[PDB]
RNA sequence: GCGGUCCGGCCGGGAACUCAAAGGAGACUGCCAGUGAUAAACUGGAGGAAGGUGGGGAUGACGUCAAGUCAUCAUGGCCCUUACGACCAGGGCUACACACGUGCUACAAUGGCGCAUACAAAGAGAAGCGACCUCGCGAGAGCAAGCGGACCUCAUAAAGUGCGUCGUAGUCCGGAUUGGAGUCUGCAACUCGACUCCAUGAAGUCGGAAUCGCUAGUAAUCGUGGAUCAGAAUGCCACGGU
């Protein structure tokens, strides 16, 4: 915006464990308002995250958040009719904004029955540093250490 | 037995003086008055085009408010009743009275 | 798809028919009405029915009986674009 | 395994591989099989010849195959002989029931033409 | 003895009675688990007394009416707190920056003339 | 709007009340099923068509009161769009206002 | 809060509470720090339900486009007058190689179907809204009390929650199209109504170039009501849930 510069929106909590960045996972994923359906899906997820592949129920989806976590981006400046990519560092409240949409994004386009079952596999293969999520992270940091002469 | 007043007008200032009237009259002669009751408040609405040819999207919107106030009188004494009858009041409100 | 409780016909046409049928048949009887329903009365009648403009003669089979008159009778002139 | 109608069904559930015949939907298959007192929750494999010969004869009273293709084919080919209006929109391709022609007869009319 | 307070929401309207002494909740002659199916419609109904340590040292006895879901348990747990500070007066402070105290006032806009809903304007074309 | 068609308007009026709300008994008890059943119903559906044409209570427009305007009805007022609003802005129909919520 | 109960606010009763609608208070940069030219004003803090025009509405300056409307009405000029006026039946405005705009429903598993069960607001009703009961698979029919209404009726909110099934298929996705049998309104349902039942089961598997809306109780999604109206909304005007 040009004048009306904004505070923040607060955000609850999740309920079973007490975190935000729980809770902003779960207005992500959700659809057309549909909230209670959104966390039966994160839920059951989550803990088939847990004793499929791993203990620490919740310290496993901070470190797998851990590796699609951008730290430079590509933006466009413009100067006088020409567009340079200039490579950007990501600041962190941006850099969980951009994970947890690409690893939502990653989990939407696959071949698994339920979406609970889409979302803990996809959460599992980000947490081999596999998949199509840190494939979306990989081709946004080469572009940027490509355009590093523009900076 | 209590007689029951309906008092409607599209005016709150008018139907107010209305009731006064009845409160003071039913007390004048010395009856049991609950006295009034708001009943809850009729809004109608309106909207109508204010082009007379085309421009669906230009209009105005018009309401009518109808006010309600109900009090009940549980002596009727006959002093009451002609009482009742003998009074003069405005003609915006509209009075209904039921047994 | 009118009610079960009585077919339509109009008057003008009922009677019309009745006299009509007594007496071996005619001309092509003209009438205007399209709405009113053929009856079993009427196999073997030649029925000059409105369209607009014209009156165009139906002679009623038994296979039109149950149906209105206007079926038997197109209101539209169409053929072909280009 | 094979019914009346010469079809041969597969084994969903029986309320649903009954509708596989032609001329039976949702509610004849329901009650062809409330009539054969069989749950249907049950696949067709799993059903006896004892059961599947059963089913047939209730099947065998509804006008369910190749003989309504020819009663719908009458009644059809009945309109087009009248010359009645429903008959002219029969033999033209155009919505019958109504429906706008100016725009919006697409399933009546096939993909468009220029 | 009792204390009352009044809570609203959206279009939610609670009331809401404390006495001394139970870990009891019951809203609409019903408990908390058979009317809220939600876990967090059943969170923040105990958010109140999870700030302010009262679980088991304070019954609660509620009413609800008008409003769905969200927006009745939202409006009891602003009719807590405000049962809570006529109890002790003190916890007031305590509940301000908890954010319970403020009522939450955004309710629906009225669907405007000319536009599909409040703020959704037809899709608009050039030519 | 045509001062003919204000004339159609007030004809229909007179001669529905002429024949029904008195002469609706053929369609109102004759065509339901008791012993009526028999030819009597079938000479109602006939006698019910030799009524004139009008008579019947759906065939009247009810157009506008002043201007006769046969689109924009309000039955609350009797008057078109444009007559509810010229004549709600002095002041002339009671009680209606500008509703603002 | 009490007494009783059929455990139904149900009955006495209470005027507390929700609520109804009249009146009053409250928000004013009022208080405080800092910055600014002894300014205005700005950033921040306290209190407070609310804080910087708190949210939304009505309110459209002088004028612009010879913008729209002689067809709502009014009106100068012109023109018709045994007709360009008046009455009637039937038809048409619903045509159909095609092109465009605005919408609705979809292409499914964040789902379909089946059983059970919660939580709204706001509106309308007398040649009308129409309970209970009976008949009908159903649309509805018979009988028929209450209501000119915080009382009666329309009127069973849906998304949601619990259990089961379907297991990624042109599918138990989609419901267009057509055949048959009906109901209701109405002189009349053929052209040319809405709805119900049985059967049929098309295209469609996320859409090229291009292009639209929205900054918070908003977008998205889900039901309800009203006017017009004998009957006939996916439109319009309103209301709430997430
Ligand atoms: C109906 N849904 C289908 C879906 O979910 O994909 N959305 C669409 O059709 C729009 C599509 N997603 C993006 C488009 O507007 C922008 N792309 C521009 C193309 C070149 N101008
Ligand atoms: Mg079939
Ligand atoms: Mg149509
Ligand atoms: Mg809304
Ligand atoms: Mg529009
Ligand atoms: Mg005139
Ligand atoms: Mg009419
Ligand atoms: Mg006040
Ligand atoms: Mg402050
Ligand atoms: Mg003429
Ligand atoms: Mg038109
Ligand atoms: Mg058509
Ligand atoms: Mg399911
Ligand atoms: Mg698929
Ligand atoms: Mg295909
Ligand atoms: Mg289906
Ligand atoms: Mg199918
Ligand atoms: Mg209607």
């Amino acid at each position: 915006p040009r004048r009306r510069v904004i505070g923040q929106r607060k955000i609850l909590p999740d309920p079973k464990f007490g975190s935000e960045l729980l809770a902003k996972f779960v207005n992500i994923l959700m659809v057309d308002g549909k909230k209670s359906t959104a966390e039966s899906i994160v839920y059951s997820a989550l803990e088939t995250l847990a004793q499929r592949s791993g203990k620490s129920e919740l310290e496993a989806f901070e470190v797998a958040l851990e590796n699609v976590r951008p730290t430079v981006e590509v933006k466009s400046r413009r100067v006088g009719g020409s567009t340079y990519q200039v490579p950007v560092e990501v600041r962190p409240v941006r850099r969980n904004a951009l994970a947890m949409r690409w690893i939502v994004e990653a989990a939407r386009k696959r071949g698994d029955k339920s979406m609970a079952l889409r979302l803990a596999n996809e959460l599992s293969d980000a947490a081999e540093n596999k998949g199509t999520a840190v494939k979306k992270r990989e081709d946004v940091h080469r572009m940027a250490e490509a355009n590093k002469a523009f900076a | 037995q209590r007689i029951r007043i309906r008092l409607k007008a599209f005016d709150h200032r008018l139907i107010d003086q209305a009731t006064a009237e009845i409160v003071e009259t039913a007390k004048r002669t010395g009856a049991q008055v609950r006295g009034p009751i708001p009943l809850p408040t009729r809004k109608e609405r309106f909207t109508v085009l204010i082009s007379p040819h085309v421009n669906k999207d230009a209009r105005d919107q018009y309401e009518i408010r109808t006010h309600l106030r109900l009090v009940d009188i549980v002596e009727p004494t006959e002093k009451t009743v002609d009482a009742l009858m003998r009074l003069d009041l405005a003609a915006g409100v509209d009075v209904q009275i039921s047994l | 798809r009118s009610l079960k409780k009585g077919p339509f016909i109009d008057l003008h046409l009922l009677k019309k028919v009745e006299k009509a049928v007594e007496s071996g048949d005619k001309k092509p009887l003209r009438t205007w009405s399209r709405r009113s329903t053929i009856f079993p009365n009427m196999i073997g009648l030649t029925i000059a029915v409105h369209n607009g403009r014209q009156h165009v003669p139906v002679f009623v089979t038994d296979e039109m009986v149950g149906h209105k008159l206007g079926e038997f009778a197109p209101t539209r002139t169409y053929r072909g674009h280009a | 395994a094979r019914i009346a109608g010469i079809n041969i069904p597969d084994h969903k559930h029986a309320v649903i591989a009954l509708t596989s015949i032609y001329g039976v939907g949702k509610t004849r298959s329901k009650a062809i099989l409330a009539a054969a007192g069989i749950a249907e929750d049950v696949k067709i494999s799993e059903l006896s010849e004892g059961q599947i010969d059963t089913l047939r004869d209730e099947v065998a009273k509804f006008v369910v195959e190749g003989d309504l293709r020819r009663e719908i084919s009458m009644s059809i080919k009945r309109l087009m002989d009248l010359g009645c209006y429903r008959g002219l929109r029969h033999r033209r391709g155009l919505p019958v029931r109504g429906q706008r022609t100016k725009t919006n007869a697409r399933t009546r009319k096939g993909p468009r033409k220029p | 003895n009792q204390y009352y307070g009044t809570g609203r929401r959206k279009s939610s309207a609670a009331r809401v009675f404390i006495k001394p002494g139970n870990g009891k909740i019951v809203i609409n002659q019903r408990s908390l688990e058979q009317y809220f199916g939600r876990e967090t419609a059943r969170m923040v109904v105990r958010q109140p007394l999870e700030l302010v340590d009262m679980v088991e040292k304070l019954d609660l006895y509620i009413t609800v009416k008008g409003g769905g879901i969200s927006g009745q348990a939202g409006a009891i747990r602003h009719g807590i707190t405000r049962a809570l500070m006529e109890y002790d007066e003190s916890l007031r402070s305590e509940l301000r920056k908890a954010g319970f105290v403020t009522r939450d006032a955004r309710q629906v806009e009225r669907k405007k003339v000319g536009l599909r809903k409040a703020r959704r304007r037809p899709q608009f074309s050039k030519r | 709007a045509k001062q003919s068609m204000k004339a159609r308007e007030v004809k229909r009026v007179a001669l529905a009340d002429k024949y029904f709300a008195k002469r609706a008994e053929l369609k109102a008890i004759i065509s339901d099923v008791n012993a009526a059943s028999d030819e009597d119903r079938w000479n109602a559906v006939l006698k019910l068509q030799t009524l004139p044409r009008d008579s019947s209570p759906s065939r009247q427009r009810n157009r506008c009161r002043q201007t006769g305007r046969p689109h924009g009805f309000l039955r609350k007022f009797g008057l078109s769009r444009i007559k509810v609003r010229e004549a709600a802005m002095r002041g002339e129909i009671p009680g209606l206002k500008k509703a603002s919520w």
